[PDB]
């Protein structure tokens, strides 16, 4: 990873399961979400887009 | 009021604060406001309306993408979107053009579900170049 | 006599089908309010005013039967 | 004499047609209130609100019709 330009550090991370280490949105929890109709199609291809931006990147 | 971020695998096309945004759909455009309700949904070939403080819009094209409203922080990822003076009338004028030409030169099925998505790409820009002009 | 029992049974079918009608209509008309509500919840104030609109009209017949209904059993 | 039966035959009809109209009628109005709580429990003290506001007008008809079919069987008898 390119934190400096004349300085990189190696780095390991996890992409799956995508993490619940990560925080809950608890600011937004009284805004608990409704899905659109066909919720499995709008979920798995968003996360696709996910893992393709995370590994591009 | 609230942020809304669009972003690009190419660009950030947006980010900031903004007071009501409408916004393409799956089953068609959509309104929103501060803690609208709280959702997420893929978006038809269209474009967004960008209202900020003291009563300004913008106009941005969404010629693919997926949103969430869900967060104070909302978002558009766009799998490809042009601002509104990047693109231009004449060239959305254009687009009518290529997609008549190929609904006169497609005969299957297959070449027409591609030719129908080079006419809602085209329907979508001559669409955001007639709303650009407010 | 038999006049006034088939009175009182008649005011009955006016003030009762008003009860279905004025009942039924507020339920569709409302449950799509309590949605919009849940929805919009800045917009209930704004949603609200149009479901006050709409309501004085599901609720114009129904007041019509309520209002022969106490004329056919009371006033008559 | 016969009009007293017939006056209990018309309250009855009177008091079930307001039966029907006023359970049915705030059974669909909370249906959607308990579909927007399982949506958002945060908004069980709001919507439970507009639910009663609204559950006021449901009620003005059918007590009406309960009112006047008491007042049938009780008092015209």
């Amino acid at each position: 990873k390119f934190i400096n330009t004349m300085s990189q550090v190696p780095t390991i991370s996890q992409l799956l399961p995508l993490p619940a280490s990560d925080d809950d949105d608890l600011k937004h929890k009284s805004w608990d979400y409704l899905y659109e109709p066909d919720p499995k199609a709008l979920l798995d291809t968003l996360l696709r887009r996910y893992v393709e931006s995370q590994v591009y990147q | 009021t609230y942020h809304l971020d669009v972003v690009s695998a190419e660009q950030q096309m947006f980010s900031g604060l903004v007071e009501k945004i409408q916004v393409t759909g799956s089953e068609g455009e959509l309104g929103i406001y501060p803690g609208h309700a709280p959702l997420l949904t893929a978006i038809k070939p269209g474009m967004i309306r960008i209202v900020k403080q003291h009563g300004h819009e913008e106009f941005i094209y969404l010629s693919g993408g997926i949103l969430e409203v869900q967060p104070g922080n909302v978002t558009v990822l766009a799998d490809t979107a042009i601002r509104g003076q990047d693109l231009d009338e004449a060239r959305a004028m254009e687009a009518k053009r290529k997609a008549e030409e190929h609904i006169s030169s497609s005969h299957g099925d297959v070449d027409y579900a591609q030719a129908s998505a080079e006419l809602a790409k085209a329907i979508a820009q001559l669409r955001v170049i007639e709303l650009t002009k407010k | 006599n038999l006049n006034m029992d088939l009175l009182y049974m008649a005011a009955a079918v006016m003030m009762g089908l008003a009860a279905i009608g004025a009942a039924i209509g507020i339920g569709i008309l409302g449950g799509k309010f309590l949605e919009g509500a849940a929805r919009q919840p800045d917009l209930i104030p704004l949603l609200r005013t149009q479901f006050f609109i709409v309501m004085g009209l599901v609720d114009a017949i129904p007041m019509i039967a309520v209002g022969l209904g106490l004329y056919v059993m009371f006033a008559v």
